[PDB]
């Protein structure tokens, strides 16, 4: 005779965010001419894959 | 319990695939 069985799957989630103030951002832009928003966005995008 | 909180949905499974037993045999006819 024969017998059968069952197995199952289910996924998970993740979430991450970044924050920058306006006063410090303007101060840094004036002093050095950088771009905090782009740097933060790129770091988020990189770390999301790196952690996984 | 509420539909807004996105956990009150019942959800339904999926069938995916089915596995059948492998074949049997041996190689002892040389002798």
């Amino acid at each position: 005779n024969h017998e059968m069985k069952k197995y199952t799957l289910f996924p998970s989630q993740f979430v991450i965010a970044a924050e920058h103030t306006v006063q410090a951002a303007y101060e840094a832009q004036r002093e050095f001419g950088l771009d905090l928003g782009s740097l933060q966005f790129r770091t988020l995008k990189e770390y999301l894959s790196h952690e996984q | 319990e509420m539909m807004s909180v996105s956990d009150g949905v019942m959800r339904l499974p999926l069938f995916l695939a089915m596995i059948l037993p492998v074949q049997l045999g041996a190689a002892t006819a040389d002798a």
